[PDB]
């Protein structure tokens, strides 16, 4: 099914 | 229909691969009795097949021999997740009835025609996951009634045309993974029932258009991972509707719009891996519905608002690697869902605030490398929810067994670097998740605890450069699961343990830099990952045991400093991934064996002040060695 | 960060039955924080300690997007597959200890790119092939074997293989 992009969470320390 | 079915039926014949077994079967008799009841995948209307869906009907094959000129009443194609190979035809413009179309999830490569443009009925457009390449065509600006497109994961290339300012009814724009260029066209800006635009992850340049300040129905805005220039346009703030807001990993600059704070229901807000500059905006507190606030990796500069007090629904906090400067407001951690704060890399100063883990919800908290000091905050000492805790390289103080509690779910605490002095708490024990406990650096005193040798489940242990005292005892084969164990630069007395035999995944050893009193262990000799053991500095006061050399994987050995003596056992030849060795500082007598001219991997030795005598085999170490390396010795010829 | 990514894909890759990989967290900006990874000052990879780690799995191309890493051990696992050429893109490289496993496929003739291999170690594996020439021109590699491996050809000895021994040829039915 066609779906829309997710952002992707920042980098963690 | 039976021209109709007959023409499909041709069709099918090009499969390649087929089995008996496929869907398709049912396609056998071509009068309208059969082909519009039994045939899979059909639908008719008055007699004539108004709908074709093979979705995921492992058809192999090509559209080359589609029956374009038999199928006038084609309105609803869905041929997705299939193995269809070759090109789009411009035939497939004919369709005049044609509302639904859906060719995702194949191999079709080549361009996507202009004849596409003339399908004036269509509402959807799927061409998804295809590797299809070259331009979008102006002519898809024609299609006034569709609401959707999607063509991502493809080779698209070009400009998005601007001719989609006509495209007045589109809702939902897809088309993030590509290789799009350009600057994005202004009249996307006014499309007045825009709810959804992904542009994400593709090589667009320029600014974004000032004009986006129009689309008030939009509620998601993707355009990450892009080369989006420029400053973030004031007039975005005018995007009421707008619930995530994504410009990560972009080449944009300038300072966040205050702007920002409107958007009463904006809940995540990722603008990090960018160059943005100046001050954090006091306004941003007003952004009420924010959830997800990630602003890291960016060159601000400044004290954070107070105002951030007033968003009582954050979550996620990233404001890591920025020059950011003063005191925390006590605001930052008033959430009672807060649970990731990360800060680290930043130029901070002051005390951590008393509501720092307010909701007893915190699991994630990082500080390094900042100019943080005092005590820790009864409410982090209290907070049970830890998971990760990094203090690492700031001026923290107090007493360390009364700064921290219990933590049932801590798995990784960093707290090098800092001014903790006192003596640990056995409190640490019911960490049972703990894998990682690291304490360098600190003036902490006192004797290790027992049952810390009762956390199975440790990995790294790392309290060098301290004042630790006692004796390591023989429960240390406890923590099998160890594979760094660094208690380096201590006060530690007594013999060395023989358990550290049954340490077997164990791939780095300190112990120099201490007072240990006794022979070596001659027991330690299974140890199959040790790359790395170092007992310099201390008092071993017998002969090196003939055990060592069957720790097949070492890579250097540091035995300087010590009382060692006797002789060199000529087994070190086994070590053949040795690489240092240093022997210095030591009462080692006899001759330096022959056999270490075939230590092919020695490139370091250090033998200086000694007890030895006799001429050097010839290897790539020795011959590379300083005179530093053999001073202080007897007859060295 | 880019080298996490890299070996979150082989953590992808590999079966792990004795959960060795768990702290690999992807999340992370860089994998230095994890264990049987070790970084220098800059935080770029620089060894890779899964010796005798019972995984079982394929290699992934990703392996060439690790600049700095020196250190590269997969030894003594029931790992299957290929050799990827793209670790010829390590272009700082000391030590190569793929021996003791289920491999493949011939020897990659990109490995002539790392000038700097001191150990390469791929004996005991089913490697089919015949030794690249490319090979010869490491001019820096000190420690070889290929034993236990039916490749085929004879012996390479173009200068730099002159100074090896027939225990790093032997078992390898070359001649
Ligand atoms: C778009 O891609 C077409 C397919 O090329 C191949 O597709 C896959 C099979 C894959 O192997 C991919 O790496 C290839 O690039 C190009 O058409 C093909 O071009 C090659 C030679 O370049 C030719 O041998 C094929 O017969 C031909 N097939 C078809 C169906 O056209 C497209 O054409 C290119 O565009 C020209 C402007 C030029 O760049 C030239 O290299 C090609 O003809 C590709 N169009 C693009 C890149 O705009
Ligand atoms: C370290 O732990 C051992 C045993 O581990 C635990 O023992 C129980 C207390 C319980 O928590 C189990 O789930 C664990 O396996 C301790 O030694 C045992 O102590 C109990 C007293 O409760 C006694 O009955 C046993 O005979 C002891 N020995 C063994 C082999 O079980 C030990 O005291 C702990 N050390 C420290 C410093 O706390
Ligand atoms: C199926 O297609 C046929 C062929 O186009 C349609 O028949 C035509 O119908 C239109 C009106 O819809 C007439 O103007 C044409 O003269 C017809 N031509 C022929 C050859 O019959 C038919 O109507 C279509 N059926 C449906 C349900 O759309
Ligand atoms: C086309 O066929 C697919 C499957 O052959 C249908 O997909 C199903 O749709 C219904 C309603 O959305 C769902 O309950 C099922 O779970 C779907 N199955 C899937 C996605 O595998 C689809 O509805 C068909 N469409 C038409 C117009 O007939
Ligand atoms: C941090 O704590 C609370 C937010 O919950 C703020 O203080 C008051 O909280 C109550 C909650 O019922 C509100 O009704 C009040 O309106 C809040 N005070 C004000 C002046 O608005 C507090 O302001 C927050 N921020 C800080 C302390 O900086
Ligand atoms: C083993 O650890 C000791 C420290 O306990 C290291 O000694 C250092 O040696 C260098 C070389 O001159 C000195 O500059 C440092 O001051 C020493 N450190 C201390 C604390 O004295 C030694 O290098 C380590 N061995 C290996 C092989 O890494
Ligand atoms: O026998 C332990 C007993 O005292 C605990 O406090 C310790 C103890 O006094 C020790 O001798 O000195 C430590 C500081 O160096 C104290 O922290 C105390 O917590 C008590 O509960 C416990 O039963
Ligand atoms: C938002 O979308 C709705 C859809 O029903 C539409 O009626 C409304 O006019 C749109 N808002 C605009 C165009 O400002
Ligand atoms: C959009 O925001 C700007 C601020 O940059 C403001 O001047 C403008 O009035 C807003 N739009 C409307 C329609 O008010
Ligand atoms: C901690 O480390 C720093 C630099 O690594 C150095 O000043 C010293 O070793 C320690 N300093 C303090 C204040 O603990
Ligand atoms: O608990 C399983 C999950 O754990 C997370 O840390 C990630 O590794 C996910 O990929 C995984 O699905």
């Amino acid at each position: 099914p066609v779906r829309s992009s997710q952002s992707s969470q920042a980098g963690g320390r | 229909t039976v021209e109709e079915a007959n023409a499909l039926l041709k069709w099918k014949s090009t499969f390649t691969n087929q089995t008996s077994s496929s869907k398709l079967s049912s396609w056998v008799n071509p009068n309208t009795s059969s082909f519009c009841t039994s045939w899979y995948g059909v639908a008719c209307s008055l007699g004539s097949i108004i709908r074709l869906n093979l979705t995921n009907t492992g058809i192999e094959g090509t559209f080359e021999d589609f029956p374009f000129s038999s199928l006038p009443n084609l309105t609803f194609v869905d041929l997705s997740m299939n193995r269809f190979s070759g090109t789009i035809s411009p035939e497939w413009g004919r369709f005049s009835k044609l509302e639904y179309f859906d060719l995702s999830i194949n191999q079709l490569v080549g361009e996507i025609p202009p004849e596409l443009g003339k399908l004036s009925n269509l509402d959807t457009l799927h061409l998804v996951e295809n590797k299809l390449n070259g331009s979008i065509p102006s002519e898809i600006g024609r299609l006034t009634k569709v609401t959707e497109i999607a063509i991502y994961d493809n080779l698209l290339t070009g400009p998005i045309p601007s001719s989609f300012g006509n495209l007045t009814k589109l809702v939902n724009l897809y088309l993030f993974i590509n290789s799009l260029s350009g600057s994005i066209p202004s009249e996307i800006g006014n499309l007045p029932n825009l709810r959804e635009l992904c542009l994400d992850r593709n090589n667009l340049t320029g600014k974004i258009p000032s004009s986006f300040g129009n689309l008030k129905n939009v509620t998601l805005l993707n355009m990450f991972e892009n080369q989006l220039s420029g400053e973030i346009p004031p007039e975005i703030g005018n995007m009421t509707a707008l619930d995530t807001l994504s410009l990560h990993t972009n080449k944009l600059t300038g300072p966040i719009p205050s702007t920002l704070g409107n958007i009463k229901t904006l809940a995540v807000l990722h603008l990090y891996l960018n160059q943005l500059n100046g001050s954090i905006p006091p306004e941003l507190g007003e952004m009420e519905s924010m959830i997800d606030l990630e602003i890291s990796e960016n060159k601000l500069t400044g004290p954070v608002p107070d105002s951030f007090g007033k968003l009582t629904a954050l979550e996620w906090l990233f404001l890591r690697d920025n020059q950011l400067s003063g005191p925390i407001p006590p605001g930052i951690a008033n959430s009672t869902e807060l649970t990731v704060l990360q800060l680290d890399t930043n130029n901070f100063t002051g005390f951590l605030p008393d509501t720092i883990c307010r909701g007893g919800k915190l699991e994630n908290l990082t500080l390094d490398d900042n100019h943080f000091e005092g005590p820790v905050p009864k409410s982090l000492r209290d907070c049970k929810s830890l998971i990760r805790v990094r203090f690492k390289g700031n001026s923290f103080s107090g007493d360390i067994s009364e700064a921290f509690g219990v933590y049932p779910t801590l798995n990784f605490i960093d707290l090098s670097n800092n001014n903790f002095h006192g003596q640990l708490s056995a409190n640490w024990e019911q960490s049972q998740k703990l894998v990682a406990f690291i304490l360098s650096n600190n003036s902490i005193t006192g004797a290790i605890p027992p049952e810390i040798w009762n956390m199975t489940q440790l990995s790294q242990l790392d309290l060098s450069s301290n004042r630790i005292t006692g004796e390591l005892p023989e429960s240390i084969s406890n923590i099998n699961r160890i594979s760094k164990l660094q208690l380096n630069g201590n006060r530690l007395s007594g013999k060395i343990p023989s358990g550290i035999r049954l340490l077997t995944n164990l791939e780095y050893l300190d112990l120099s830099s201490n007072r240990f009193s006794f022979e070596i262990p001659p027991t330690l000799n299974n140890l199959p990952r040790l790359y790395y053991m170092n007992l310099s500095r201390n008092d071993l006061d017998q002969t090196i045991p003939e055990g060592l050399t069957k720790l097949s994987q070492l890579q250097m050995l540091d035995l300087s400093y010590n009382q060692l003596d006797g002789e060199i056992s000529s087994q070190f030849r086994s070590l053949q991934n040795l690489e240092r060795l240093d022997l210095s500082h030591n009462n080692l007598s006899g001759q330096i064996p022959p056999s270490f001219k075939d230590m092919l991997a020695l490139t370091h030795v250090d033998v200086s002040h000694n007890n030895l005598q006799g001429p050097i085999p010839d290897n790539a170490a020795f011959r590379n060695a300083p005179p530093d390396a053999f001073e202080g010795n007897k007859d060295l010829c | 960060n880019a080298e996490g990514d890299a070996l979150s894909a082989l953590k992808n890759s590999l079966a792990d039955p004795n959960k060795v990989l768990q702290s690999w967290d992807a999340t992370l900006v860089t994998p230095c924080t994890w264990f049987h990874v070790t970084c220098n000052s800059d935080n770029s990879v620089t060894r890779v300690d899964l010796g005798n780690a019972n995984l079982s799995g394929q290699l992934v191309m990703q392996l060439g997007q690790l600049p700095n890493l020196q250190y590269l051990e997969l030894y003594s696992n029931n790992i299957t597959g290929t050799i990827p050429e793209q670790l010829g893109n390590l272009t700082e490289l000391v030590s190569l200890d793929l021996y003791l496993n289920n491999l493949s496929g011939p020897i990659p003739s990109t490995l002539g790119r790392l000038k700097k291999l001191r150990f390469l170690r791929l004996n005991n594996n089913s490697l089919s092939g015949e030794i690249p020439r490319s090979l010869t021109a490491v001019l820096t590699l000190q420690v070889l074997d290929l034993s236990n491996n039916p490749l085929t050809g004879d012996i390479p000895v173009n200068g730099s293989f002159s100074l090896f021994t027939p225990i790093s040829f032997a078992n390898t039915k070359l001649t």
